[PDB]
């Protein structure tokens, strides 16, 4: 009961400090803004 | 793993011609999606090894 309550706290110390752990899933939010971001930029250029 | 490769748009379509290069700027964001894959491509190859 030493060894789990506090091992525990050190993972919600972790998310609260760092962010980083979850960019694995903030990549899945950043794939899918610059592909429309690259998309809704198709309209402005000219193609000859 | 595979064989990571680069592609520049600059030196394979145009002769190094100056209207070649004011023609590739009207079509704008074509070679930014082919730069930005082959780069994702270079950075799981070294996620692979």
């Amino acid at each position: 009961a030493n060894q789990f309550n506090s091992a525990i706290g050190k993972i919600q110390d972790s998310l609260s400090s760092t962010a980083s752990a979850l960019g694995k899933l903030q990549d899945v939010v950043n794939h899918n803004a610059q592909a429309l971001n690259t998309l809704v930029k198709q309209l402005s250029s000219k193609f000859g | 793993s595979m064989t990571k490769t680069s592609v520049d748009c600059t030196m394979y379509i145009c002769g190094d011609s100056t209207e070649c290069s004011n023609l590739l700027l009207q079509y704008g964001s074509f070679c930014t999606q082919l730069k930005r894959a082959l780069t994702g491509i270079a950075v799981e190859q070294d996620k692979n090894t």
